[PDB]
């Protein structure tokens, strides 16, 4: 393939790496929210009781 | 006790993620034109 | 526009996408720190008493 | 009677997605080597 | 010196930035895992007690 | 209870994030040289 076509495929691969990172961050948000919700619905009411 | 509320920061991250996705969409659209 | 110009702009958008990811991670630190501080300042004292 | 928190499924997915990201960079760098 | 060699080096640097982000996400998993373990091994027993 | 302390890993994340920022800086300056 040409040098141009190689740089092009190199940059799709990099974008796909960023997209996987984007997905991973999305799930980090989910994990942190799960922690927040667990604290507010399980820990906090327990201490309140 | 007052609940922990990090919604302000989580919503901010969600917003920056959408931006990140738009830039990658734009990058790929340009690459498609080659 | 040329193939070289297209590749230069493509990489510029990809860097902006990484820059947004960097911002996201910065805020993920803040969110987790807030959970740590809430545990230390609100939960542990309550549980110690 | 308080269930422990368990986010292991999501954490293991983040890990797998992180490994997938490393693979895409691997491929990118390999193509760049072929230039 | 050539445009193609410049693009090549730019992509190579973007990749390194993404690698740094990958490292940072790995550590975020550890940080969140640590909060989970702390809740499960310290707070949860304390409340059950 | 002993307090939870994850400040080390969080500041380490902050360090790795600044490295990432510099890498984007370099990448952008090479593209300008085109
Ligand atoms: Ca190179």
């Amino acid at each position: 393939r040409s040098d141009i076509e190689k740089l092009k495929e190199a940059i799709r691969d990099t974008n796909k790496a960023v997209q996987s990172v984007q997905s991973s961050i999305g799930n980090l948000i989910v994990a942190i929210k799960s922690v927040q919700d667990y604290v507010n619905k399980e820990i906090v009411p327990s201490i309140a009781r | 006790l007052d609940p922990i509320d990090i919604s302000i920061v989580l919503n901010k991250i969600k917003s920056q993620l959408e931006e990140s996705k738009e830039w990658i969409r734009r990058s790929n659209k340009i690459l498609d034109s080659i």
